[PDB]
């Protein structure tokens, strides 16, 4: 309700990463808590297309 | 998964298509048919497929007019 734009963007970021991690782990049948490194290396070097 | 009709065929009863997010035929084949494949998880993830029919080859028309008669046939 408070319409916190930077907070809202970061909320979208955190929820999308957690949802993606959970679906990837479930289809992957691996514990999500041990599935962050490939995501970090993909998103840290996320270029203009990515 | 899905079956539809499109504009890609002139003389083939049916053809097959891949998803918008999915490796094509040759890509999937070459990827899986190479050593150190590591198929444990990545193998069981890709290659979604669909289907299409041309409504021009009379074989499909006779098939449809046969299927409209019997709904549980054998052949």
């Amino acid at each position: 309700v408070e319409e916190k734009c930077a907070l809202m963007e970061q909320v979208a970021h955190q929820t999308i990463v957690m949802q993606f991690i959970l679906e990837l782990a479930k289809s992957l049948k691996v514990d999500p808590r041990a599935c962050f490194r490939q995501f970090f290396t993909k998103i840290k070097t996320a270029d203009r297309q990515y | 998964e899905k079956v539809t009709i499109s504009n890609r065929l002139v003389s083939s009863p049916c053809c097959i298509v891949t998803s918008t997010y999915g490796w094509t035929a040759n890509m999937e084949r070459i990827m899986k048919a190479q050593a150190l494949r590591d198929n444990s998880t990545m193998g069981y993830m890709m290659a979604k497929k669909h289907l299409e029919i041309n409504p021009d080859h009379p074989i499909v028309e006779t098939l449809r007019q046969k299927a409209e008669a019997d709904k549980n046939d054998k052949a």
